[PDB]
């Protein structure tokens, strides 16, 4: 048959209307077989989480210390290759202890497990594969329906009930893993035992699903209130006081006091983890209803809606001229309304702004702003075709639901036609040429009446969310997402850059002075911070409120009528939910109002649409609120959630400040229909967050399990495959490692996660080898092997590197270390040289070289599904730059700047970006890195996905089993690695280059002791002064000596330290004469330190890098290059 | 040549400064009426009417 | 050529009157205007 | 300079028919629009 | 001097399109009132 249960991971929410089809005598076919197989007790699938978490295994059925052996033989080889070598008794120790304890194990074996089973039912031509035993249970598949039994009891599912139970034990896996690591390097000890506790105390709530999942919701907030009241000491907060922990589950409440009273860091570490555990199937027909009552309700009425909209538009006014006069130092072209003031007039013709102004916004009702700029009605496209999915029509709604269901439920066919009838992404509305004229098709909008097909929107409910009732987004169709864009592109350029509240958050240094303001502020009895959470945010919005400041930018960009259409689009717009097997009713090949399932005309649109305008509008009532009561005040805003700073009043104690802040605040939201709770903002002094980033007393919060324990999409935009996998994996470690985790930590966790990775694919020749392991772990995707989050230099620094001599670092220290022969070594990398040189692989990369990469997947949408182009459309743009070939003009302009005889490819692939060819293949790029072009020409050419997910798994395994050597690399792995990058680069390319080579910190400089140090050595050398002696905590405290910048996860560490440039003897310090990275060279010898404290040693004397390569110092001159031959472009 | 260009000439400027005066009134009037006729339309099926009459 | 530019004079005065009531109809329009969203 | 001056006062006299032609819209704007009040 | 008389020329120029947009979209809003009444 067809391809069936394609997904692979969660994607999709959890829904139970199948079942209940299915459960009530459907003629389907497959459902008759699914009803079969049910026994006497059929459990609700919403209680799938009471059947799947009563899963025990036999211990140790997995044999992996093959993988323990060889993780500690990897762990060895990177610190040693660092040379930080009090770094690994902890390291392979801790992965040991990770390893070894049984309860860990046991949800290693279960991750296995669920994995083993999602790589055989996954895109299968069988329709329903017998029984396939997980421990104690038993599965039958039949097509999207799941049938699980351990003994009696049994629960008819869908696909994605196991698909969450997967993505929870995966998780769970990945927390033990990470818990273990991070406790690991600590001055705290292990924290393992409160996490295992933690996980029999939630798996111990035998209640209900909703009561369940309230408590499941409100761990965090719950927590964060109990560190508040506790850690609060000039404001008074009752935040705690809302949630119902303590009188529903009394274990949880104990564990959490308790991990209060140890550790207020732990806490908020341990109780931000929000998607370990089971997922919520969404209660469909009474959250429909409530969303759509959300969209009709009337709060405030529409009279004083239109005043306070008209009260908005003048701050809206007072802060555009004022960032007018701030910048361009002059008055916007203005007009004076009769009765205008004298100050107004005075200060036109002067050009000045008074502070007097700014405390009295009435007057400026009469000032209108005429004609800044105009309107850029072809927007760029690299955010139109992305990270959306948009129906093509409104006759595309009868494809979203089943015929049978809508025939059982209202007695008629849905006459629906066979064909697809639309394009299913942009980019095929690219290939017919609807998008070519941008204002032909914005224009129904510019008049005021768009056209009767584009007036639909399909809401979808949203996937991975703790929410018994769900959370919404909108789809779409095609013209109404370009409307968006341009609106968002106009108001993000010419409107937000003015506004001086929005144009601190838009701007890193004004940003990085107020959060280093912050922290020093907060903890010495000056200023709180106030937080507000809108739980109606997207769908609180009104007509009457937005029409004012929407006409004012109108007459601003010069486009009549363009803003304010977007406020009655929600009257005039059908609106239905997307549930198969709950379809709507169809009169004349229309949807018919009914309530739950369909809605003609509400009075707003939904979440995410018009958001920089909803930002500005919940800016300007705050600004009204704080400005009446005589505070000083910054705002820092990222939609629904508003965090606001005040700071201290000198009569006042802060308490009075902070009761008629919420009392202001609470009064001027109430005006424009948003009634914020008592129950959901507090005021605080310790805690706050932007950005993601927890902050306690002016510390950020680790938060290595968080960002460790998601679960990411995994093998991104393609068919199933191991390289794509363990790309998401080592992106993921980099992901987690650009936000202040510590490097060992996700290092260490990564590791071990590419094993199992590996152990869930590879046959069990390969996994019992464990030097072939240590080596396959230790390649890299530099010389033609798999991805590696061990190869990677980006996560111990932050900016890009030269990956070569790290990678034959690594693989020279493996073969003096490890007992492993160059003979295994030229096995695993398979160096093939071509002899073509591909300039272009260098330009697109400037590190890259000329081998034999194999275990890349084929891209397949690259320019080869260009069949669909020369039959379906004929005239387009987008069809310019498909149907010619840009690679070969590409490689034309390769072979014309390779005759520069000084090359430099830093400089070829900078001429490549200013150039129209790399330009072009950067938009070929956007077309197939994008999102709703992979799934929906993934949901075309059913058997293709599939099939090449066979060829390629035959093909990798029949690969890394072969025996057949490549190129001899033993000269290449000896002496200095910035040589031997050199000389492999002309081996693979043909030319020296000169310039891309960056040598590796470690080759380059000798970590040595203070009282050991040998004179030469000491000569030349860089010398880290420490002021005092430094222990464990002081990585935790800020020092008085001042920040340079590093990678901030040594930033603390950085402020006890003077260090300086004192090799002056060999080297006068090189401004832009030899070939040393700074900040790489600070950032290691600051990692030295880390290495020595965490390890359990102090630091008394300053410590020194030495000099230790001395072929690593060669000159870059003031060399002239000359490009020989005739540029043919 | 005093009189005559330069007092006609702020006549017209005194004319431009009415006719953005009454624009903006205009505009008040569309605002309200717009509202009006969109409070009107929901729930029914009512069609979009334009506003604005056409582009340049 | 100042007896072209009083014939054109005798008529940017009336330019001047019209706006002024034209004005006044606008504003008689604006007040049934109001009182009609007032009141539904 | 005559001729600019002509086709000036030309188009001033085209701007009062078109003040005229607004002044009978309004008026028949505000015949219409008293309706509003025996309707509700 | 001409040049004195074309800035002033185009000045009473722009105005003549400004009352023919306001009188269509006075129109259009006519067309509205009517449905209201329609409606009512
Ligand atoms: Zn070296």
């Amino acid at each position: 048959a067809g391809i069936n249960r394609t997904d692979q991971s969660l994607k999709n929410p959890l829904l139970g209307t199948e079942v209940s089809f299915c459960l009530k005598s459907s003629s389907l076919p497959h459902h008759v077989r699914a009803l079969g197989q049910i026994k006497a007790r059929n459990l609700a699938s919403c209680d799938y989480y009471l059947l799947f978490r009563q899963v025990v295994l036999p211990p140790e059925v997995y044999p992996i210390g093959v993988l323990i052996r060889a993780a500690e033989a990897i762990l060895t080889v990177i610190v040693s290759a660092w040379k930080l070598e009090h770094m690994t008794k902890t390291l392979y120790s801790s992965v040991r202890y990770a390893l070894t304890n049984p309860r860990v194990r046991a949800q290693l074996e279960l991750h296995i497990a669920y994995q083993r089973i999602v790589g055989q039912v996954s895109y299968s031509r069988e329709a329903d594969i017998g029984p396939k035993r997980l421990g104690n249970m038993s599965l039958q598949f039949v097509q999207s329906l799941v049938i699980a039994t351990i003994d009696t009891t049994s629960c008819l599912m869908t696909y994605n009930h196991f698909l969450a139970a997967a993505d929870t034990a995966k998780s769970r896996c990945h927390l033990l893993i990470a818990s273990v690591v991070q406790g690991a390097l600590w001055e705290q000890g292990s924290f393992l035992d409160h996490i295992i506790n933690l996980i029999d105390t939630i798996d111990s709530i035998n209640l209900p699903h909703d009561d369940y999942f309230t408590i499941i919701k409100s761990i965090s907030p719950y927590s964060q209130g109990l560190v508040m009241g506790r850690h609060n000491v000039s404001v008074s907060s009752d935040f705690a006081s809302v949630f119902t922990i303590p009188e529903s589950c009394p274990q949880l409440d104990s564990l959490l006091k308790k991990l209060l009273q140890l550790d207020p860091v732990l806490l908020l570490m341990v109780s931000s983890v929000q998607k370990s555990w089971y997922f919520p199937e969404i209660r469909m027909v009474d959250g429909s209803r409530e969303q759509l009552h959300k969209m009709r309700v009337e709060l405030e009425t529409p009279q004083a809606l239109l005043s306070y909209g008209h009260t908005l538009l003048s701050i809206f006014r007072a802060e555009f001229i004022k960032g007018y006069v701030s910048k361009n130092a002059k008055w916007p072209p203005v007009h004076l309304l009769p009765g205008c003031d004298k100050s107004i007039k005075n200060a036109r013709e002067l050009g000045r702004w008074s502070p007097a102004f700014d405390r009295r916004w009435q007057l400026f009702a009469k000032v209108v702003i005429l004609r800044i700029a105009d309107l850029d009605m072809d927007p760029d496209f690299n955010d139109i075709v992305s990270d959306k999915a948009i129906i093509s029509s409104r006759r595309d709604w009868v494809f979203e639901y089943n015929a049978a269901a809508f025939w059982k439920k209202y007695g008629e066919r849905l006459e629906r036609p066979p064909a697809r009838s639309g394009p299913s992404r942009l980019v095929n509305a690219l290939i017919d040429g609807r998008l070519d004229n941008i204002p032909a098709l914005l224009e129904p909008f510019y008049r005021g009446a768009v056209e009767f097909e584009d007036r639909l929107t399909v809401l979808v409910p949203k996937e991975k969310e703790l929410k018994v009732k769900g959370r919404f987004f909108s789809k779409q169709t095609l013209a109404i997402r370009i409307y968006q864009v341009v609106a968002e592109a106009a108001l993000k350029n010419e409107v937000m850059p003015y506004l001086k509240t929005h144009s601190m958050t838009m701007s890193s240094t004004a940003l990085t002075h107020l959060l280093n303001r912050l922290s020093h502020t907060i903890t010495k009895g000056d200023s709180f911070v106030i937080n507000l959470d809108y739980s109606s945010w997207c769908n609180g919005f009104r007509p009457e409120l937005q029409a004012p400041i929407c006409r004012q930018l109108d007459q601003m960009f010069n486009c009549g009528y363009f803003f304010r259409t977007g406020c009655t689009l929600p009257c005039f717009t059908t609106f239905i939910i997307q549930d198969r097997f709950n379809p709507p009713y169809s009169f004349r090949g229309e949807p018919v109002e009914d309530g739950v399932t369909c809605a003609v005309g509400t009075k707003t649109m939904g979440e995410g649409m018009r958001q920089k305008l909803w930002t500005i509008l919940t800016s300007c009532w705050e600004i009204i609120a704080l400005r009446e009561i005589n505070v000083t005040f910054n705002i820092l805003g990222q939609g629904d959630n508003q965090t606001i700073i005040i700071h201290k009043s000198a009569s006042q104690n802060n308490q009075l400040l902070a009761e008629r802040a919420l009392g202001a605040l609470y009064k001027h939201a109430r005006l424009a229909g948003h009634n914020l709770k008592v129950e959901e903002c507090w005021v605080s002094d310790c805690l706050y967050e932007y950005g993601k980033k927890l902050f306690f007393r002016g510390v950020p919060v680790p938060g290595c399990l968080k960002q460790l324990s998601r679960v990411t999409d995994s093998t991104g935009e393609l068919f199933p495959n191991l390289y794509s996998k363990l790309a998401c994996l080592t992106s993921s470690c980099l992901s987690a490692a650009m936000a202040d985790t510590s490097p060992w930590v996700a290092l260490a966790t990564g590791v071990c996660l590419y094993l199992i990775e590996l152990y869930v694919e590879l046959p069990p020749a390969i996994m019992q080898d464990e030097s072939l392991l240590t080596t396959l772990c230790l390649v890299g995707p530099s010389i033609g092997g798999l991805p590696t989050p061990a190869t990677l230099p980006s996560v111990f620094f932050r900016g890009m590197s030269d990956p070569l001599p790290f990678q034959l670092a690594l693989l020279q220290t493996l073969i003096k270390t490890t007992g492993v022969t160059c003979s295994l070594v030229n096995r695993v990398v398979k160096l093939r040289i071509a002899p073509y040189p591909d300039w272009l692989s260098l330009v697109t990369d400037p590190t890259s070289l000329n081998i034999a990469q194999v275990y890349r997947p084929e891209r397949q949408i690259r320019r080869w599904i260009e069949e669909a182009i020369a039959t379906s459309s004929h005239s387009s743009r987008i069809a310019t730059f498909f149907q010619q070939p840009l690679t070969e003009m590409a490689q034309l302009l390769a072979r014309d700047l390779s005759t520069m005889m000084p090359l430099r490819p830093r400089d070829m692939s900078a001429l490549f970006a200013l150039s129209n060819v790399a330009y072009g293949l950067s938009i070929i790029d956007l077309f197939q890195k994008s999102s709703t072009v992979v799934s929906a020409s993934q949901a075309v050419h059913i058997e293709d996905v599939a099939l090449e997910s066979v060829r390629y798994k035959e093909s990798i395994i029949q690969g890394l089993l072969d025996t057949t050597e490549g190129y001899n690399m033993q000269p290449y792995l000896e002496g200095c690695t910035y040589l031997a990058a050199k000389q492999l680069r002309r081996l693979t390319w043909g030319r020296d280059l000169v310039g891309v080579t960056m040598p590796f910190v470690a080759e380059q400089f000798h970590p040595h002791s203070s009282v050991g140090a040998k004179a030469e050595l000491y000569l030349d050398a860089i010398i880290y002064c420490p002021q005092e002696t430094l222990r464990s905590h002081h990585l935790t405290t800020r020092g008085d000596q001042p920040l340079q910048g590093l990678t901030g996860y040594v930033n603390i560490l950085s402020t006890w330290l003077r260090f300086s440039s004192d090799y002056l003897h060999s080297f006068s310090k090189s401004s832009d004469d030899y070939t040393i990275h700074f900040q790489h060279v600070f950032t290691y010898g600051c990692l030295y330190a880390d290495s020595v404290i965490r390890s359990g040693g102090v630091i008394s004397t300053p410590y020194l890098l030495s000099a230790s390569c001395k072929t690593c110092f060669e000159k870059i001159d003031s060399e002239e290059f000359v490009l020989a031959c005739e540029p043919q472009y | 040549h005093s009189d005559s260009i330069r007092i006609l000439g702020e006549n017209i400027k005194i004319l431009d400064r009415s006719m953005k005066t009454m624009m903006e009134t205009m505009k008040l009037m569309m605002e309200k009426v717009d509202l009006l006729y969109a409070s009107t339309a929901v729930g029914t099926s009512a069609p979009m009417l334009p506003s604005h009459p056409a582009p340049p």
